């Protein structure tokens, strides 16, 4: 008899599982993904100043490593490490070098600066190794010299080299010394007098003793060249008194701003941007969480222990 | 739910409804109708949106490398390292498990009293001349054609035409 | 409260009920009686139980020492850890007094929402056999005896059986 | 809103009132009147204070430096400092943002209840003697002098008195 | 006149407060507490494969002090360090002490490589102390040897000794250096010439020189043996020079898989299971928080600044 | 025809915008700032047994500075370091210099304890510098003393000095290694043998080589005078071993108690009281966010990335 005029909400056959504070199987019309499990293995590198290390190790490019030629100066905004980067092409180990590792990557350049040093004619600056090839021939570390006597067996003068620095930032100098394999070696380069190398600056100071003795080969070398490295600051100088053993340098480093470091083994896209990087790749999503990787860098989605978060974005699903 | 009118007083939803959230069905001597709500749909439509706006979002804080995929870190420093690592993921993991679980929670209620409130819209505009079915639905008292029942969805119903009729018929 | 109920027009909860949460007081001539609803109580225990289920653990993450029990840890890096400790612990004790806090105030008006949902329920179903005492009591305006009474506890109760005699006594 | 009384069925405020937040304004034969309700004004104001009280506070943790200002820290525990600080940094920045966000929204929609609260006692306290107009007002159909209105305002209405009265205006 | 229908909801006299968000005293039917207060002072071990040290230290089942000799290998998933434990029975220090300790309360076993070295007749390698008491008699850690020549005050010979990791993972090779108290006791063991020790691997490289200088007497001994320890690679080789204060290994240790390191004092209970311990004891609580203590390990709940939270699990109770 | 009664809220002209969950731009009737922006540039000190450093460095107190003369002794409970601020006159570092200085900052005072060392004959025990100028003349470290041999070029006699702790709480001693500029240098102060300086405790080893090598001049001296540190537990003794080149303590120093570090270039301000400092000066209030600075010290707000978060008082404002 009387008419009726009803209220009523939509439905959909499909309903989507969600979690609330009451219900842990609430059906909703709609819901979407708040955490990202696609990853992309590329590195999109668009509208970024990027380097790519490739085959050079970032402490290889303050040495200047045969692997690392194309990289011993330049600017840039990311710069990339790759896996069993090569650093010494002659067997040895920096000390600190994860210290200086860690710097290099958080830099955005490398300028060079020519050190001025010269040497005596009783001392030879150009020798070479089998270890560090280029142009097909025996060399060595581009930013570094070789100190010998000219005359096997002869004592090595007691020479003094002093760098200043007249810029306005600090500048990152690297040395090495040299570990004779044997005692007779050890005499032939650098004589029969026992050998200290001292560096000073106002704020570093330490004695180098070239150790000698028996070692395995590495790379075909039973000899070490271990590699030591500070910061000499603005108006400062640092003074090498060596009498042979000193692995001194031909320039020095200094770093340029601030950049983006990345260790990835995925290949590079210069056609896709990304903030947020990880071994494995880039991650370009605009959703809040992500569970790839709790190691990345960038601007990146919060890690979360969560294969799936999902957000109601409609009502109650009632069918009929 | 708070609100009771869905998944409550109102038995199910219409999956012929495909043109809005909230709408109506009406029956008279003219036959059967449906009609979409757009100024409830949209109200519940935008207050979702503005979820999606603040809850898709990251940081634009730049984080550098403290661990070294390709070498070994100092095993003192690396076990803080993965301590608070570990502790920042449990706080980010609880706090996503709780931002959704909680919008969720209003989401649902929300779109309840969305529901709710064109009820009591439609109660208030018939009156006298109507009473409550307790399922959604309004029992009309007198003859409403086409237009009258377009009059009601639009909110321009003057009960005081219908008035005299309808309260006859009600006491009957 | 939120929704009016509890704490609001009902004045205050019945110790003699024990057998649920939310239920019925009926006179008549034949006398008094109490029943408890079931429907509305275990709505309220069963969405209570959803919170303790999630609330009610702790993370499957593997934590290890940083700090020894008996010896001096370098004193730098036991400050760093002393200052990461503290601020994850200001974390927690925010979020565990923002949840509980947070639930609290969901639990409360919650339970005021099933009370109201159960009062409109029981309003719609008695249409016009009925008014509003005020207090959460509803004066039926007919004879109502215990058969009657278990019908509106039922949601079986038909209006238009009583619908006469209650115009009447209404209109008087 | 969430109760559909504030930016709801009441169509704006009154920059008139300025002796509380909740209140009525009535119109008969004696002329026009406006007072407002202390005890709904005071509800309001409690539960926001209640707010401001958990809210207006910092932890009593007693925090040492771990930087230096005026020197150089090793630069491994710099890193590893800087990318913990940057991690607490973005939880409380997520933690104050989500506090505020969800507080606003409780205040507003708590606002709009105690509005409905307050609406819901009068409507039952007038029982059969008015109407609702659908904007928040009562037709009242009786004579209701500035006594009567009064006895509205501090609920002590009695509906017995009025109702033959109301009831033969109402159904002409 | 009219029958009357009321509706309600149920009240209990003795009622909760807990806080809310506008309201700190709010009194409801039920409430649940959501902080853990108690402890258990039991160490609840059950389903555990546990070893308690009690008197030894974790670093002295590397070297074999008489305390340890029950601990010297094993396999484990929970191993338990106790407080005063005994990590040497002669006076010293290991440098990287703390890294150490760590690595062995992370690991869940210890197996023993022999290292297979053997020396010349005109060396003694049975010298024992006084400090390293075993079967009444005097004795030594279990996998080093002390050994000196025939006479006292000799010259102690330039000899090289090299261990070779057979294995195809990583071992954890262990050496001492003594520091005599006075000239006359650095003359009678190793002779009055200058003490060098260099170690080399492929991966380590380090000289030591012995200090000899007086200090104060612990366990009765005013000299000291400091322990050194690196890993070998497998297929590499580890090789001493010495002439002299080197204190070489009869066994090298290779740490086994994962476990859980507990630091306390609490007794062990084989009944009750616990993922969760700390100084004092075990947390068995199905509760999210806890305000026991901020340094604990395993699965826990989190540490906060609160008496205790109540969680309402009832609406507000209106009494009559 | 009939009377109403109209039911309705307030409302204001002028409202206020705040976000909610849902909406960025919600129009409410009052509303109150979470994030403090203001800063005062003054240290609050009110209630504070405070101690300004100045010129004065933390480690200077302890090897006594002629700019720490004022602060070699004393108790507070707020300790404020300030820019540029002189720790070495004569120019050196502190090995775990940043360590210390922490370990003091953290103190509420530094009592002296007289060492009682006394040397030979052969000893000068009173050697100055030009540059720890006191009185107009030639002076020291007041804590420290400069031990040369008194016959220059004479070889310096191995003396032995131990220090008891008679107290009940653990005492902090510091010592000093001098390091020449030239092996001629080295000669006239320490004579012609090799030098070893062993210090030697319970829970402390170690043994200094003074390093003698070229420098560039710091405050007009090419030598350097590193400092070392240790703590003496109550009843333990420390024994130095020495044949020239160490810097001997006169006396050592007790921390006492515990304090609030400062470091801060801020005006002191005796009427205001505050918990939280930072480098430019005090946070004094009752909100719990602040964007300042994320290093503060004390009881502070948490640092936010905000510049503002309003807090709804009121609900919506719907003006006429
Ligand atoms: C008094 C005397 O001249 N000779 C005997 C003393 O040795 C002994 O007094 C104690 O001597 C201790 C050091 O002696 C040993 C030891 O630890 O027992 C002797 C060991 O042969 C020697 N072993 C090895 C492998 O080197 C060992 C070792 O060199 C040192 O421990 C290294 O520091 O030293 C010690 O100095 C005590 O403080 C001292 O009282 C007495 C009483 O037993 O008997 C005397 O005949
Ligand atoms: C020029 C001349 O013939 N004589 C005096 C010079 O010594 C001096 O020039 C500087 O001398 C420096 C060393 O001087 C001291 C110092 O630090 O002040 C003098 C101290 O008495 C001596 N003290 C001790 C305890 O040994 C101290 C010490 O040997 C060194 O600091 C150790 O490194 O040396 C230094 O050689 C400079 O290179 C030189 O400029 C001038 C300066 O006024 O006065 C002359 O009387
Ligand atoms: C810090 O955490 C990671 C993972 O929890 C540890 O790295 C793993 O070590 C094991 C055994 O060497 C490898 O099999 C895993 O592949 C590694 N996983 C990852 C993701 O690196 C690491 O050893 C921990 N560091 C310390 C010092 O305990
Ligand atoms: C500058 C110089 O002398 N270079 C020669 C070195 C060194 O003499 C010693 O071997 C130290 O490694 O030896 C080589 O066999 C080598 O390493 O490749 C040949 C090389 O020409
Ligand atoms: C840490 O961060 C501050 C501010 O961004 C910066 O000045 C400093 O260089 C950082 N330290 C290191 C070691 O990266
Ligand atoms: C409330 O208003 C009535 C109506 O005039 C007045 O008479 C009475 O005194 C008031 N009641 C109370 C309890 O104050
Ligand atoms: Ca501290
Ligand atoms: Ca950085």
């Amino acid at each position: 008899d009387p008419d009726k005029i009803c209220l009523g909400h939509h439905a959909v056959a499909n309903g989507t599982i969600v979690k609330t504070l009451t219900n842990e199987q609430e059906e909703v019309t709609n819901a979407t993904e708040t955490v990202e499990s696609t990853s992309l293995n590329r590195l999109c590198m668009k509208g970024r100043n990027h380097k790519d290390l490739g085959n050079c190790h970032p402490i290889g490019m303050l040495i200047g490593t045969p692997a690392c030629d194309l990289h011993l100066t330049g600017t840039w905004d990311t710069l990339i490490e790759r896996k069993n980067a090569i650093a010494y092409c002659y067997p040895g180990a920096t000390v600190n070098e994860e210290a200086l590792r860690q710097k290099i990557m958080e830099s955005g350049g490398i300028s060079k600066i020519n050190t001025g040093f010269t040497y005596g004619s009783s001392i030879n600056s150009a020798g070479t190794t089998k270890a560090c090839m280029r142009n097909g021939g025996n060399s060595f570390y581009a930013e570094l010299k070789w100190l010998v006597s000219k005359n096997k067996g002869q004592n090595f003068p007691q020479t003094t080299n002093t760098y200043r620095n007249a810029d306005t930032a600090e500048h990152l100098i690297m040395w090495g010394i040299h570990h004779p394999s044997s005692t007779q070696e050890k005499n032939d380069l650098y004589g029969t007098q026992s050998l200290s190398i001292s560096v000073g600056s106002s704020t570093y100071k330490n004695n180098f003793v070239p150790v000698v003795g028996a070692r395995p080969q590495v790379n075909g070398q039973s000899g070490r060249i271990d590699f030591h490295w500070t910061l000499v600051q603005p108006g400062d100088k640092i003074t090498f008194s060596h009498n042979g053993g000193l692995i001194a340098p031909s320039r020095v480093s200094k770093l340029i701003g601030r950049g983006l470091g990345i260790q990835s083994e995925a290949p590079i896209d210069n056609s896709c941007e990304s903030k947020c990087f990880w071994r494995g790749g880039s991650i370009n999503t605009r959703l809040p969480f992500q569970n790839l990787s709790p190691r990345t860098v960038g601007q990146c989605p919060k890690y979360v222990n969560k294969k799936s978060l999902m957000l109601a974005t409609g009502m109650r699903n009632v069918p009929e | 739910g708070l609100f009771g009118a869905i998944a409550g007083f109102i038995e199910n939803g219409w999956e012929g409804m495909v043109d809005g959230w909230y709408g109506f069905r009406h029956q008279n001597a003219q036959g059967t109708g449906q009609a979409a709500d757009y100024k409830s749909t949209q109200a519940a439509i935008d207050q979702i949106t503005g979820k999606l706006n603040r809850i898709i979002k990251k940081t634009n804080t730049e984080f550098e490398s403290i661990e070294s995929e390709f070498s070994e870190i100092d095993h003192q420093i690396g076990n803080v390292i993965n301590w608070t690592k570990d502790s920042i993921t449990d706080i980010w993991t609880y706090q996503a498990e709780l931002l959704v679980a909680m919008e969720n929670q209003h989401t649902i209620d929300m779109a309840d009293s969305e529901m709710l409130n064109l009820y009591e819209r439609v109660r208030k505009q018939l009156r006298q001349n109507a009473e409550e079915d307790g399922k959604g639905c309004f029992e009309i008292y007198h003859a409403c054609d086409d237009s009258c029942m377009e009059s009601i969805r639009n909110n321009t119903y003057d009960h005081s035409q219908y008035r005299e009729e309808a309260l006859l018929n009600r006491l009957n």
